[PDB]
Formats: C-alpha cells, sequence, structure tokens
C-alpha cells in the first residue's frame, strides 16, 4: 500500500515590491522561516533606476493559508524598509504562441543551428558534463536532394521539428532559456513557479510565405539572440590602469608598512598582534608567517575591487 | 587634466565604498561569494539536467511538439518537470491524471 501523491508543481507565494539592497537573503529567510510551510526566497536583479531596489518572492507550501501569512507580514519593516507584501496569484497563460512562420522548413533548419550554438556555449559556460543531443547535429542542417534525377529527366517537415524540440526543451528545462521569446529567466529555480511560461509556434500563416520574408525573419531573430551569448565585457590594459587597477603585491606591501609602526628607537610595535620588535624586518616576518589569514583578505579585497573595476558593463547610477 | 576620467573614477570609487557590504554586489565581484554562488548555481543546473533526462527516457517528450495544438500537453509536461525538480517520485506525478 503506497503513500499519497504530492502536488509539488502548485505552490502559493508572496510578492514584495520594493526591497532595499542593504537587506540580505538570510534576513528575509529567517523572517519567513518562523511561519510554517516555508520553502524559499527569490530576489530580482537590482535596477539602477530605482536606486538599486529588488523585487522579492517568498515561496510557501500550497497547504498553508497565504492570505493570513500576507496579513501577518503587512506592517513589518526590515532594517528600515517596509516589506508590505501581496499574494502572488498563479500564472494564467503559460503556453504563449508566437508568429506561425517558425514552423517553415528554412526557419526550422536555421533554428537548429542557432539552438545548437546556444547549447554548445552554455554547456561550456556553466560547465556541465559531452551533451548526447548534439551527436551528429550538423547532419540535420545539411540538405538532402534528388538533384541528379531531376537533371537527367529534364511547409512543415516533421523530422527536423522533432530534433529542434529536443534542443529547445533542453534549453528551457535545463538553462531556463525560452528560445522563441529570446530571453533567459535566470532566477526561476528560486522563484515560486520553477518552470513557468514557455513560448510556442503559431498556428499557420493564412497567406503564402514570401521568398525574401524568410530571410528577414532569420536576420531579425539572430539579432534578438545575440545578447544571450554575451561574454562579460572588460576594459583594456591601459584603460584599467587609468581608472586605477590596484596591484596585489604592491597593496600588500602598503598593508605591511602601515602596520609596521615605529614606537621608538629599537621599538617596532604593530597593532595587529600588539607585540614589540627590534627592527622592521622582524615585523615583516611576523606579519607574513603568523598573520597569514590577514594577507589573504587583503588580496581578496584587491581582487574584489579589480573585478568591479575591470567590468566595463558596470553597475552604476543613471 | 581630464575632468571626465576623474568624474567616472570618483563615481566608481564612491560606488564601491557605498555598495561594499551589500550582498548583491559581493555576489558579483568578491572572489569568495562568486566561488560559492557559482557552485550553488551549478548544483541547481545539474539537478535540472537529471530532470530533463528523466523526462526523455520516461517519454514526456515522446509524442509532444512545441505547437499550441498540444498546449495542454506542454503544461502537463511543465508541471511534471517541476515535480521532478522538487524531488518527486513517479507516484507523485499521478495527481496530474
Amino acid at each position: 500500500l503506497e503513500c499519497k501523491p504530492r502536488p509539488l508543481h502548485k505552490t502559493c507565494s508572496l510578492f514584495m515590491r520594493n526591497i532595499a539592497p542593504n537587506i540580505s537573503r538570510a534576513e528575509i529567510i529567517s523572517l519567513c522561516k518562523r511561519y510554517p510551510g516555508f520553502m524559499r526566497v527569490a530576489l530580482s536583479e537590482p535596477q539602477p533606476e530605482r536606486r538599486f531596489f529588488r523585487r522579492g518572492w517568498v515561496t510557501f507550501d500550497r497547504s498553508v493559508n497565504i492570505k493570513e501569512i500576507c496579513w501577518n507580514l503587512q506592517n513589518i519593516r526590515l532594517r528600515e524598509c517596509e516589506l508590505s507584501p501581496g499574494v502572488n496569484r498563479d500564472l494564467t497563460r503559460r503556453v504563449r504562441n508566437i508568429n506561425g512562420i517558425t514552423q517553415h522548413k528554412q526557419i526550422v533548419r536555421n533554428d537548429i543551428k542557432l539552438a545548437a550554438k546556444l547549447i554548445h556555449t552554455l554547456d561550456d559556460r556553466t560547465q556541465l558534463w559531452q551533451n548526447p543531443i548534439l551527436k551528429n547535429i550538423t547532419d540535420y542542417l545539411i540538405e538532402e536532394v534528388s538533384a541528379e534525377e531531376e537533371e537527367l529527366l529534364g511547409e512543415r517537415d516533421e523530422k527536423l521539428i522533432k530534433v529542434l524540440d529536443k534542443l529547445l526543451l533542453y534549453l528551457r528545462i535545463v538553462h531556463s532559456l525560452d528560445y522563441y521569446n529570446t530571453c533567459e529567466y535566470p532566477n526561476e529555480d528560486e522563484m515560486p513557479n520553477r518552470c513557468g511560461i514557455i513560448h510556442v509556434r503559431g498556428p499557420m500563416p493564412p497567406n503564402r510565405i514570401s521568398h525574401g520574408e524568410v530571410l528577414e525573419w532569420q536576420k531579425t531573430f539572430e539579432e534578438k539572440l545575440t545578447p544571450l551569448l554575451s561574454v562579460r565585457e572588460s576594459l583594456s590594459e591601459e584603460e584599467a590602469q587609468k581608472m586605477g587597477r590596484k596591484d596585489p603585491e604592491q597593496e600588500v606591501e602598503k598593508f605591511v608598512t602601515s602596520n609596521t609602526q615605529e614606537l621608538g628607537k629599537d621599538k617596532w610595535l604593530c597593532p595587529l598582534s600588539g607585540k614589540k620588535f627590534k627592527g622592521p624586518e622582524f615585523v615583516r616576518k611576523h606579519i607574513f608567517n603568523k598573520h597569514a589569514e590577514k594577507i589573504e583578505e587583503v588580496k581578496k579585497e584587491v581582487a574584489f575591487f579589480n573585478n568591479f573595476l575591470t567590468d566595463a558593463k558596470r553597475p552604476a547610477l543613471p | 587634466n581630464d575632468y571626465k576620467l576623474d568624474f567616472r573614477r570618483q563615481q566608481m570609487q564612491d560606488f564601491f565604498l557605498a555598495h561594499k557590504d551589500e550582498e548583491w554586489f559581493r555576489s558579483k565581484y568578491h572572489p569568495d561569494e562568486v566561488g560559492k554562488r557559482r557552485q550553488e548555481a551549478r548544483g541547481a543546473l545539474q539537478n535540472r539536467l537529471r530532470v530533463f533526462l528523466s523526462l526523455m527516457e520516461t517519454g514526456w517528450f515522446d509524442n509532444l511538439l512545441l505547437d499550441i495544438d498540444k498546449a495542454d500537453a506542454i503544461v502537463k509536461m511543465l508541471d511534471a518537470a517541476v515535480i521532478k525538480m522538487e524531488g518527486g517520485t513517479e507516484n507523485d506525478l499521478r495527481i496530474l491524471e
């Protein structure tokens, strides 16, 4: 005799409109963990237009009364930010159609190439695994024709579509990349619905599919997909030096000389330990050997600053 | 004597000092949190990979295309994926029937 089935796909949740960037996930988790049937918290990417404020989503079990939980958290501030949540209702329209030209042979044949490159790049980017769905994938891209038979004597294609679906379903289920819409949903795994909206081919064009219009769709569609495989931008070696890229070993040397303070003649007290020494060479040996935890943190602080400084597509105010 | 370079640099320096301790900023650039969040992100993606391969071999993509004719079948497949993502056995899928 077997146990009851669990409807895990259904989960009710809260929605907080404005969360300050000074608030961490742990503060929101610890706030909502005291309520029964807590699952997980999601936070959107902070937008510079709203002074880097995020949108929250606290997910719960479907068994619990979300309306009473929403009421209890109504007038509760965190640090100094009123959370003031509302009940997030379920997704109404999850299968959204697009233009019906995407079931044409030439677009389907082109989309197999593009979808394959999206998988090839993202599997190397995230570093999984080789992917078995891409075995002999270029064999479907090449055309097979009876050209010799025509020379002497003188629409929907289901085989290609079955191949494409496996790639698009992989992209959407694994990498959370909705292919036909041309967009990622990066936080989905934390969000209330783990696999929400998917985009789907249209019914069929009522008129003839034009000869040049097929080429215009392919040009416009790859233009929409190009930002999805965007490698993170970095400034040049000269431009980073102008903005002031801190050298790791030089900045560590500044940390040593600042801590190596001279109390008097033959008296070199450092404030890190609080122990006297006879010369500054002995204080350097003390800092490098004994306080090896601190010199690592100085190198982390410089890398932390340099990673922010190097990134050309930098988070800054509008 | 470039004003623009000094302005962009001072804005950048004032930004780093202001958003130093914040968790969103630490997650993007601080080596320890970038290492921890990427390993957490990879583990979640490896879980989703098993769900896809489970839906492959079980046959939830067996006779299912991405067309609005089969809009009802896609929603059922999507719910089947989320159940498997949450650690749902084959018994747990029966509520979809």
